[PDB]
Protein backbone atom coordinates (compact mmCIF):
# COMPACT_ATOMS: atom_id res chain seq x y z
CA UNK A 1 0.00 0.00 0.00
CA UNK A 2 1.20 2.97 -1.26
CA UNK A 3 -0.31 6.67 -1.71
CA UNK A 4 -0.43 8.61 -4.77
CA UNK B 1 -45.92 7.07 -31.77
CA UNK B 2 -46.66 6.45 -27.90
CA UNK B 3 -45.34 8.61 -25.05
CA UNK B 4 -41.85 9.37 -24.89
CA UNK B 5 -39.52 9.77 -22.00
CA UNK B 6 -35.94 11.27 -22.20
CA UNK B 7 -35.25 10.88 -18.54
CA UNK B 8 -31.20 8.63 -19.86
CA UNK B 9 -28.38 10.13 -22.45
CA UNK B 10 -28.91 8.80 -25.97
CA UNK B 11 -25.89 6.07 -26.12
CA UNK B 12 -26.77 3.93 -29.27
CA UNK B 13 -24.70 6.23 -31.25
CA UNK B 14 -22.47 4.82 -34.01
CA UNK B 15 -19.97 4.98 -31.04
CA UNK B 16 -19.56 4.76 -27.36
CA UNK B 17 -16.61 7.54 -27.88
CA UNK B 18 -12.92 7.58 -26.64
CA UNK B 19 -11.53 6.47 -23.47
CA UNK B 20 -8.54 8.23 -23.03
CA UNK B 21 -6.18 6.57 -20.12
CA UNK B 22 -3.30 8.89 -19.29
CA UNK B 23 -0.92 6.29 -17.06
CA UNK B 24 1.79 8.34 -15.41
CA UNK B 25 4.15 6.04 -13.41
CA UNK B 26 7.73 7.45 -13.71
CA UNK B 27 8.22 10.93 -12.95
CA UNK B 28 11.18 13.35 -14.10
CA UNK B 29 13.71 12.54 -10.80
CA UNK B 30 13.83 16.55 -10.43
CA UNK B 31 10.24 16.74 -9.41
CA UNK B 32 10.83 14.31 -6.86
CA UNK B 33 7.84 12.28 -7.44
CA UNK B 34 8.13 8.49 -6.81
CA UNK B 35 7.29 5.59 -9.13
CA UNK B 36 3.71 4.87 -9.09
CA UNK B 37 3.67 1.02 -8.62
CA UNK B 38 1.08 -0.66 -9.76
CA UNK B 39 -0.19 1.60 -11.93
CA UNK B 40 0.19 -0.99 -15.34
CA UNK B 41 -2.22 -3.04 -13.65
CA UNK B 42 -4.61 -0.07 -13.30
CA UNK B 43 -4.47 0.71 -16.69
CA UNK B 44 -4.73 -2.50 -17.92
CA UNK B 45 -7.87 -3.24 -16.01
CA UNK B 46 -9.16 -0.20 -17.44
CA UNK B 47 -7.88 -1.07 -21.28
CA UNK B 48 -10.20 -4.14 -21.06
CA UNK B 49 -12.85 -3.24 -18.98
CA UNK B 50 -13.48 -0.22 -21.51
CA UNK B 51 -13.04 -2.30 -24.39
CA UNK B 52 -15.69 -4.83 -23.13
CA UNK B 53 -18.21 -1.51 -23.31
CA UNK B 54 -16.92 -0.48 -26.86
CA UNK B 55 -14.63 2.43 -26.18
CA UNK B 56 -12.13 2.84 -27.86
CA UNK B 57 -9.56 3.11 -25.77
CA UNK B 58 -6.37 5.28 -26.07
CA UNK B 59 -3.78 4.53 -23.28
CA UNK B 60 -0.82 7.10 -23.14
CA UNK B 61 2.25 6.63 -20.30
CA UNK B 62 4.44 8.53 -18.81
CA UNK B 63 3.15 11.66 -20.39
CA UNK B 64 4.76 15.40 -19.65
CA UNK B 65 2.32 18.40 -18.70
CA UNK B 66 2.93 19.67 -21.23
CA UNK B 67 2.01 16.20 -23.33
CA UNK B 68 -1.51 16.11 -21.22
CA UNK B 69 -2.87 19.71 -22.20
CA UNK B 70 -1.59 19.31 -25.99
CA UNK B 71 -3.56 16.06 -26.14
CA UNK B 72 -6.29 16.86 -24.56
CA UNK B 73 -6.67 19.66 -26.81
CA UNK B 74 -6.20 17.75 -29.75
CA UNK B 75 -8.53 15.30 -28.58
CA UNK B 76 -10.91 17.87 -27.90
CA UNK B 77 -10.48 18.92 -31.46
CA UNK B 78 -11.18 15.76 -32.97
CA UNK B 79 -15.05 14.42 -34.90
CA UNK B 80 -17.53 13.42 -32.19
CA UNK B 81 -20.12 13.56 -34.16
CA UNK B 82 -20.46 9.87 -33.89
CA UNK B 83 -19.72 9.69 -30.26
CA UNK B 84 -22.48 8.91 -28.10
CA UNK B 85 -19.81 10.02 -24.92
CA UNK B 86 -16.15 10.55 -23.95
CA UNK B 87 -14.04 9.16 -20.85
CA UNK B 88 -11.00 10.53 -19.80
CA UNK B 89 -8.96 8.39 -16.64
CA UNK B 90 -5.74 9.94 -15.25
CA UNK B 91 -3.49 7.93 -13.49
CA UNK B 92 -1.05 9.51 -11.36
CA UNK B 93 0.30 11.91 -8.36
CA UNK B 94 -1.95 14.75 -7.55
CA UNK B 95 -3.04 17.34 -5.14
CA UNK B 96 -6.72 19.20 -4.62
CA UNK B 97 -7.33 20.31 -7.78
CA UNK B 98 -4.10 19.06 -9.34
CA UNK B 99 -2.80 16.26 -11.33
CA UNK B 100 1.03 15.72 -12.19
CA UNK B 101 2.78 15.48 -15.31
CA UNK B 102 5.84 13.54 -15.21
CA UNK B 103 7.52 17.07 -15.10
CA UNK B 104 5.03 19.02 -13.17
CA UNK B 105 1.25 19.79 -12.73
CA UNK B 106 -2.10 20.24 -14.67
CA UNK B 107 -4.77 22.26 -13.75
CA UNK B 108 -7.52 19.52 -13.87
CA UNK B 109 -9.89 22.86 -14.86
CA UNK B 110 -7.52 23.55 -17.91
CA UNK B 111 -8.02 19.48 -18.82
CA UNK B 112 -11.73 19.64 -18.41
CA UNK B 113 -12.45 22.78 -20.20
CA UNK B 114 -11.23 21.86 -23.47
CA UNK B 115 -14.67 19.91 -23.30
CA UNK B 116 -16.99 22.34 -21.84
CA UNK B 117 -20.60 22.60 -23.63
CA UNK B 118 -19.61 26.09 -25.33
CA UNK B 119 -15.46 24.68 -26.86
CA UNK B 120 -16.53 21.32 -27.67
CA UNK B 121 -19.58 21.28 -29.38
CA UNK B 122 -19.79 17.66 -30.95
CA UNK B 123 -19.65 16.98 -27.20
CA UNK B 124 -22.76 19.38 -26.53
CA UNK B 125 -25.60 17.39 -24.47
CA UNK B 126 -23.06 14.26 -24.29
CA UNK B 127 -21.87 12.71 -20.77
CA UNK B 128 -18.53 13.60 -20.21
CA UNK B 129 -16.34 11.30 -17.63
CA UNK B 130 -13.11 12.33 -15.74
CA UNK B 131 -12.24 9.08 -13.53
CA UNK B 132 -9.27 10.47 -11.45
CA UNK B 133 -6.83 8.30 -9.26
CA UNK B 134 -4.90 10.41 -7.55
CA UNK B 135 -4.13 12.59 -4.14
CA UNK B 136 -6.07 15.53 -3.23
CA UNK B 137 -4.83 16.22 -0.30
CA UNK B 138 -2.42 14.29 2.65
CA UNK B 139 -5.51 13.49 5.40
CA UNK B 140 -5.87 10.10 6.44
CA UNK B 141 -8.79 8.57 7.29
CA UNK B 142 -8.64 6.57 10.60
CA UNK B 143 -11.80 4.87 9.79
CA UNK B 144 -14.33 3.84 12.46
CA UNK B 145 -15.27 0.48 13.86
CA UNK B 146 -18.48 -1.55 12.19
CA UNK C 1 -32.46 27.79 -24.40
CA UNK C 2 -29.11 27.24 -23.30
CA UNK C 3 -27.58 24.91 -21.58
CA UNK C 4 -24.72 25.53 -18.53
CA UNK C 5 -21.26 25.31 -20.08
CA UNK C 6 -20.38 22.88 -17.07
CA UNK C 7 -23.38 20.81 -17.10
CA UNK C 8 -23.12 17.09 -18.23
CA UNK C 9 -19.84 16.34 -16.41
CA UNK C 10 -19.17 13.47 -14.02
CA UNK C 11 -16.23 13.27 -12.06
CA UNK C 12 -15.27 9.83 -10.40
CA UNK C 13 -12.65 10.93 -7.88
CA UNK C 14 -10.62 7.72 -5.80
CA UNK C 15 -11.02 9.72 -2.72
CA UNK C 16 -12.66 12.43 -0.47
CA UNK C 17 -11.39 16.12 -0.79
CA UNK C 18 -8.41 17.13 0.87
CA UNK C 19 -7.52 13.39 1.28
CA UNK C 20 -4.74 11.12 0.48
CA UNK C 21 -5.46 7.56 -2.17
CA UNK C 22 -4.53 4.14 -1.97
CA UNK C 23 -2.73 2.60 -4.58
CA UNK C 24 -1.55 -1.22 -3.99
CA UNK C 25 2.09 -2.00 -5.74
CA UNK C 26 0.63 -5.36 -6.57
CA UNK C 27 -3.13 -5.42 -7.01
CA UNK C 28 -3.41 -1.60 -8.13
CA UNK C 29 -5.30 1.10 -6.28
CA UNK C 30 -8.03 0.26 -4.61
CA UNK C 31 -10.62 2.51 -6.34
CA UNK C 32 -9.38 1.59 -9.93
CA UNK C 33 -9.72 -2.06 -9.01
CA UNK C 34 -13.07 -1.65 -7.48
CA UNK C 35 -14.63 0.47 -10.77
CA UNK C 36 -13.32 -2.28 -12.94
CA UNK C 37 -15.01 -4.89 -11.01
CA UNK C 38 -18.07 -3.13 -10.65
CA UNK C 39 -18.59 -2.44 -14.54
CA UNK C 40 -17.81 -5.40 -15.31
CA UNK C 41 -20.20 -6.89 -12.88
CA UNK C 42 -23.60 -4.08 -13.59
CA UNK C 43 -22.37 -2.54 -17.16
CA UNK C 44 -25.42 -4.39 -18.59
CA UNK C 45 -27.38 -4.44 -15.54
CA UNK C 46 -27.07 -0.41 -13.40
CA UNK C 47 -27.69 3.20 -14.11
CA UNK C 48 -23.77 4.63 -13.83
CA UNK C 49 -24.54 6.49 -10.32
CA UNK C 50 -25.62 3.17 -8.76
CA UNK C 51 -22.61 1.25 -10.41
CA UNK C 52 -20.50 4.70 -8.79
CA UNK C 53 -21.88 3.94 -5.21
CA UNK C 54 -20.94 -0.29 -5.56
CA UNK C 55 -17.56 1.03 -5.80
CA UNK C 56 -17.92 3.68 -2.90
CA UNK C 57 -19.55 0.96 -0.42
CA UNK C 58 -16.49 -1.57 -2.21
CA UNK C 59 -13.55 0.68 -1.58
CA UNK C 60 -15.22 1.89 1.93
CA UNK C 61 -15.55 -1.74 3.20
CA UNK C 62 -12.78 -3.98 1.76
CA UNK C 63 -9.75 -2.16 1.59
CA UNK C 64 -7.55 -1.22 4.86
CA UNK C 65 -3.85 0.35 4.47
CA UNK C 66 -1.37 -1.77 6.63
CA UNK C 67 2.26 -0.34 7.13
CA UNK C 68 5.33 -0.50 9.29
CA UNK C 69 4.45 3.21 9.38
CA UNK C 70 2.02 3.69 12.58
CA UNK C 71 1.03 7.22 10.76
CA UNK C 72 -0.14 5.44 7.45
CA UNK C 73 -1.64 2.26 8.77
CA UNK C 74 -5.02 0.92 9.14
CA UNK C 75 -6.13 3.95 6.84
CA UNK C 76 -9.55 3.90 4.94
CA UNK C 77 -10.49 5.66 1.91
CA UNK C 78 -13.91 6.61 0.62
CA UNK C 79 -14.07 7.64 -3.69
CA UNK C 80 -16.40 10.55 -4.23
CA UNK C 81 -18.51 11.14 -7.05
CA UNK C 82 -19.19 14.37 -8.63
CA UNK C 83 -21.91 14.73 -10.85
CA UNK C 84 -22.82 17.55 -12.95
CA UNK C 85 -24.94 15.31 -15.16
CA UNK C 86 -28.50 15.94 -16.26
CA UNK C 87 -29.90 12.54 -17.35
CA UNK C 88 -28.95 8.91 -16.36
CA UNK C 89 -26.15 6.82 -17.67
CA UNK C 90 -26.98 3.67 -18.90
CA UNK C 91 -23.84 2.25 -20.91
CA UNK C 92 -26.17 -0.39 -22.54
CA UNK C 93 -29.13 0.30 -25.00
CA UNK C 94 -32.12 -1.74 -25.80
CL1 LIG D 1 3.10 -0.99 -12.41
Amino acid sequence: DEVD
Amino acid sequence: SGISLDNSYKMDYPEMGLCIIINNKNFHKSTGMTSRSGTDVDAANLRETFRNLKYEVRNKNDLTREEIVELMRDVSKEDHSKRSSFVCVLLSHGEEGIIFGTNGPVDLKKITNFFRGDRCRDLTGKPKLFIIQACRGTELDCGIET
Amino acid sequence: HKIPVEADFLYAYSTAPGYYSWRNSKDGSWFIQSLCAMLKQYADKLEFMHILTRVNRKVATEFESFSFDATFHAKKQIPCIVSMLTKELYFYHH
